[PDB]
């Protein structure tokens, strides 16, 4: 950058450095005693509020979060991890079954993905969606799409021996609000939103389930074709452009969830010396400020480049 | 990736999901270039997410577990438009009748919980009922009522003053005078009650940060902490990449 | 929902013609200036193609 | 449907009325220079004009307000003819 | 959708058309196809059109100089645009 | 009693499209709803804010107006408007301000032309306009060169600025 | 987004001669040959000039 006098305050606005002149330490020191009459004001006022004090923590980070490992029923799509050592003395648990996840792949933050979940590359799960595998495993294949509050749930196989796993194919749009409980999806298939398909419904290539719809459990949706109504039935053949609609929202999400990616994954400090870029950048839209004489100022980070 | 052009700059430290060790998750955060409005009154839950190019006007309310992502298209929630639970409104980038594929809410609307709005034009004074979902190009015009669990189907139409029903949603019964004018006003004046409620217990800064702050003291006081000028980083990646783009061979 | 930012243009295609205090012959040269600043330059040569 | 007032008159006819206003616009400051300087003077040469009875004055008042010309209806009406 | 008269466009554009060396004769109305009964070349057809253009101070796109056939084309395209 | 309900029809069979030619010369096809206004339609359709003026009436500001030119077999269509009201007021110095000498006969403005099934594949222009200033934020400097939508101003209307 | 109803160079020469036609203006003006010459009467040279090139056929 052309300027290097930039004062230490609007370099570092996260964490001033330690202070050095007389007045800064003073200033330090009498913030540390109004900290802590705050502190104490609080803990006041939290004993008139009740149980609970209107008390608030940080929250766990459930979108990697793991499940209880059974030595029985070994992991198929998750990978299995130790636990610290103290937390073993406390809580007596080995192994911990954990997701497994490609470096291209986007999970929100609010998201829920827990346990046996494989999920490919460029897939990404969105805000609210609850992915549990606690029992049997869920595997999702690459430029697979799970919106927003979509709930993926699975079962014990059992005697029968049916198999109570989700598979999701490449290239598959799970609509928002959708609830897939353990079924097989194949490649380029459009679930719509809010639809509810059950166990045992095996949904063909190329087919798209209609919005609103509920999928009978064991039921075969055929290639190509198109099912609606809460008891889904056949309305018409997947239309050959259709198709490359299906392809296109596919390919459409994966760039989202690489924006989605890139926006959460910032770090504190970066976000919010964003946040005063932002604020500067609006408080230097007036081009007749005495500085914008004085210096041209870099777009996206507004520091002066070069004089005027 | 790194979005080079991104108009705040590329991100010099990129954090993956696995080392987070608590929640991250922004209520409203900005998408590239397009930024989430909001009035002074407009209630977003915690759970809440509003990201995007979202106007959000007067007394509107979005409540906990709704998504409102405007990263494809423009949505707009009217004055005293209510966003009840775990209901997702979304924009598509084009829709099928070859009409503007933003997402305009009017004013009084309530979208009942887990209901999913995709570029949809709902008029004033409606309701969208429970798992009711309006798809691309669906028009739901003014004093209009979706009952729950019914599907708009892409680009049809909901006439005024009527309630609609079922999966391939039919006409059912003209709303009576008294409905129009009052209920479906005074749904939405509860439910902005309920967010007023909500709104006067919160604090500007809620004492979560404090955690945080105290694992960021530790690496401090063990001098592991360490001071990163953002702004020039971001200065000197863009030259970085316009230098190598100029570089480059195919 | 974030303000795009203009730019200028350039004008003042000037021709810049056989000039004595310069490399000794003929130059043509024509210059593409942004108002005292050039932003290309363009030599015309084949007068002395023999 | 709603009762609502009659309209006189043809639609076509009363847009051509309304599109006889689209006539090139003069800028205001030719009249305001011309006002101001003949004001200042005017304002100079009232302090020595005769007392006049206030009925005569308020006559005056009325007979200017009468005569007075809104600037649109020269606008409107103004024909670059004889 | 007619700006302005047809039979005023259409005496105008067969008038220019007229300028032209042939496309007269026996026939210069309607219905005429430029290169299949006037004999005009593909050039000679395009400077014909910039001929209308100095005429109706309007341009023409050259995909709608694809799709432009017929002495009812010329006169229909350009009473269809209101600029005229 | 109790006649026979009548569905409504879908998006797709009451759209009507209508070619409009911009400023620079292109021609758009903008599809529109029949039972809108011309404004409305052409402000969703994503032209510029220069494209544009504010109603100049006491109280109608907050609609956005365009100089458009109507064929002939249109001009049916277009609303009537009593004098002696204050509607040929907004008229009247929307004419005397903005269109000024770029009259011509076809010239209307939008908000007083409503679509319908029979105005199908109607060309229309944006007329050209002059200069104008209500408030610094809502007026024209007369270049056509902002590239954002008239549709992504929340602004309701000119007040003070 | 999807819905039933939503889905429902031989002349190179002649496109050079287009771009001649359409920047003869622009030369009559930066070459001062308004009043020597009309555009009409240049835009017939032109084609002369394209015409002796007729026999050749290989792209
Ligand atoms: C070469 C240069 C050209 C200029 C030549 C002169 C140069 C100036 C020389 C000296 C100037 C100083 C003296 C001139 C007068 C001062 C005015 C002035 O300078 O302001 C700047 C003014 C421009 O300012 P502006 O801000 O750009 O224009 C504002 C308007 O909106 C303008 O917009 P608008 O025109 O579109 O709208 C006009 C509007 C503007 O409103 C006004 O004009 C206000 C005038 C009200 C009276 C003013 C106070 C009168 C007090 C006079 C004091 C002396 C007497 C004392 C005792 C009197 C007691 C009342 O009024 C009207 O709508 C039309 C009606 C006009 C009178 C309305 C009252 C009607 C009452 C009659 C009732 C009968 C009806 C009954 C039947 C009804 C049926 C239902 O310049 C001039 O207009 C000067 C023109 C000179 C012509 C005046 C003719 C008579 C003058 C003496 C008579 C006094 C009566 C006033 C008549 C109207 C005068 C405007
Ligand atoms: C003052 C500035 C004046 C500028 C003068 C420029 C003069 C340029 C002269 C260059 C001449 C060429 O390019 S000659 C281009 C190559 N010549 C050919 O013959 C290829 C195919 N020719 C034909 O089809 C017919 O001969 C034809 C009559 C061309 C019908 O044109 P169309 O293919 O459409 O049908």
């Amino acid at each position: 950058s052309l300027l290097k006098n930039y004062p230490p305050s609007y370099l570092y606005p996260f964490r001033h450095p330690k202070p050095e002149g007389v007045i800064e330490k003073v200033l330090f020191n009498l913030g540390s005693l109004f900290r802590s009459a705050g502190q104490g004001m609080d803990e006041l006022g939290s004993l008139m509020l009740g149980n609970g004090g209107m008390q608030e923590s940080v929250g766990p980070n459930l979108a990697y979060a793991p499940v209880k490992y059974n030595p029985a029923a070994a992991p198929k799509a998750g990978i299995v991890a130790p636990i610290p050592a103290s937390a073993q003395r406390v809580l007596g648990v080995k192994e911990i079954v954990l997701p497994s996840k490609a470096e291209s792949t986007f999970i929100a933050p609010n998201a829920n993905v827990l346990g046996d979940v494989k999920i490919g590359a460029k897939s990404s799960i969105w805000y609210g969606a609850v992915l549990r595998g606690d029992v049997n495993s869920i595997e999702i294949g690459d430029n697979t799409n799970v919106q927003d509050n979509v709930t993926i749930h699975v079962a014990k196989h059992s005697i029968d021996g049916k198999l109570r796993n989700t598979v999701i194919g490449n290239n598959v749009t799970i609509g928002h609000c959708a609830t897939i409980h353990a079924c097989t999806i194949a490649d380029n298939v459009i679930i719509g939103m809010g639809a509810t398909v059950l166990d045992g419904v095996k949904v063909e290539s190329g087919s798209i389930v209609g919005a609103g719809s509920i999928v009978p459990p064991n039921t075969v949706i055929p290639a190509g074709q198109v099912w609606v109504g809460n008891p889904a039935k056949f309305i018409r053949n997947v239309l050959p452009e259709e198709n490359g609609f299906i392809a296109s929202s596919a390919n459409n999400y994966d760039l989202l969830g690489q924006q989605h990616k890139f926006e959460n994954s910032k770090v504190f400090e970066e976000m919010l010396v964003e946040e005063e870029i932002a604020k500067d950048r609006e408080l230097l839209e007036d081009k007749n400020l005495a500085v914008h004489q004085l210096y041209i100022f870099d777009p996206q980070t507004q520091l002066a480049a070069r004089p005027r | 990736v790194n979005f080079y052009d991104a108009p705040n700059g590329p991100a010099v430290e990129q954090v993956k999901i696995e080392d987070e060790w608590y929640n991250r998750q922004r209520t409203e955060f900005n998408i590239l270039n397009k930024q989430p409005s909001k009035a002074d009154d407009v209630f977003i839950a915690p759970n809440a997410v509003v990201c995007g190019d979202v106007d959000l006007y007067q007394k509107v309310s979005i409540f906990f577990g709704a998504v409102v992502r405007g990263d494809l298209n423009t949505i707009r929630i009217g004055e005293n438009s209510t966003i009840l639970d775990k209901a997702v409104v979304h924009a598509a980038s084009t829709s099928p009748t070859g009409l503007n594929a933003a997402t305009i809410i009017g004013s009084n609307v309530t979208v009942e919980p887990h209901a999913v709005l995709r570029s949809c034009r709902i008029g004033d004074n409606c309701i969208v009922g429970a798992r009711s979902v309006v798809c691309e190009g669906a028009i739901m015009h003014p004093e209009s009522v979706l009952a729950p669990g019914s599907v708009l189907a892409p680009g049809r139409q909901i006439p005024s003053g009527e309630l609609w029903a079922g999966s391939p949603a039919k006409f059912v019964r003209k709303l009576t005078y008294y409905e129009t004018s009052n209920v479906i006003r005074e749904s939405a004046e509860h439910y902005y009650d309920i967010a007023t409620g909500f709104r006067n217990e919160t604090f500007d800064h809620g004492s979560a940060w404090r955690d945080a702050e105290a694992y960021r003291q530790k690496l401090v006081d063990y001098k592991e902490y360490n001071w990163v000028n953002y702004r020039e980083q971001k200065y000197v990646m863009r030259l970085q990449r316009d230098a190598a783009e100029l570089e480059k061979l195919l | 929902m974030k303000p795009l930012t203009p730019s200028k243009v350039s004008n003042f295609t000037i021709n810049f013609g056989p000039q004595h205090p310069a490399a000794h012959g003929v130059l043509r040269l024509v210059l593409e200036m942004d108002g005292e600043i050039i932003k290309r330059a363009d030599p015309h040569i084949g007068l002395l193609h023999r | 449907d709603e009762p609502k007032h009659q309209i006189p008159g043809n639609a076509l006819d009363n847009w051509a009325f309304l599109r006889t206003y689209a006539k090139p616009l003069p800028d205001m400051i030719h009249y305001y220079y011309y006002v101001y300087l003949f004001g200042f003077f005017f304002v100079y040469k009232v302090a020595d004009f005769p007392e006049y009875s206030p009925r005569v004055l308020v006559m005056a008042a009325l007979i200017g307000s009468l005569f007075y010309v809104r600037r649109d209806w020269v606008h409107r009406e103004f024909k670059d003819s004889p | 959708s007619s700006f302005l008269p047809k039979e005023e466009v259409e005496s105008r554009i067969i008038a220019q058309v007229k300028e032209q060396n042939l496309a007269a004769g026996i026939k210069v109305e309607l219905s005429s196809r430029f290169d299949k009964d006037l004999g005009l070349d593909s050039l000679d057809k395009v400077e014909l059109l910039i001929s209308l253009e100095e005429d109706f101070g309007v341009e023409v796109p050259d995909a709608e100089i694809d799709k432009i056939h017929t002495v009812e084309d010329a006169v229909n395209f350009f009473i269809s645009n209101p600029s005229s | 009693d109790h006649d026979h309900y009548t569905p409504p029809k879908t998006v797709f069979e009451d759209t009507i499209t209508i070619n409009v030619l911009d400023y620079d010369g292109k021609k758009h096809a903008v599809k529109a709803l029949i039972g809108t206004p011309l404004n409305k339609a052409l402000v969703e359709y994503g032209f510029s804010s220069t494209y544009f003026f504010p109603n100049m009436g006491y109280y109608t500001q907050h609609i956005s107006d365009a100089h458009v030119f109507i064929p002939e077999e249109y001009w049916k269509y277009v609303e009537n408007v009593d004098l002696k009201t204050d509607d040929a007021e907004a008229i009247k110095l929307m004419f005397k301000l903005v269109v000024q000498d770029y009259q011509r006969e076809t010239s209307f403005f939008a908000s007083y032309l409503t679509l319908n099934k029979e105005m199908d594949n109607m060309t229309i222009g944006f007329g050209p306009i002059k200069p104008w200033h209500i408030t610094p934020k809502w007026s024209f400097n007369g270049h056509h060169n902002v590239k954002d939508r008239m549709f992504d101003r929340l602004e309701t209307g000119p007040f003070i600025e | 987004m999807t819905s039933r109803f939503a889905y429902v160079t031989c002349q190179k020469a002649r496109n050079l001669y287009l771009e001649a036609c359409r920047c003869l203006p622009f030369i009559h003006r930066l070459h001062k040959l308004e009043e020597i010459t009309s555009l009409k009467e240049m835009r017939l040279i032109i084609k002369d000039k394209f015409r002796v090139n007729s026999p050749v056929t290989d792209s």
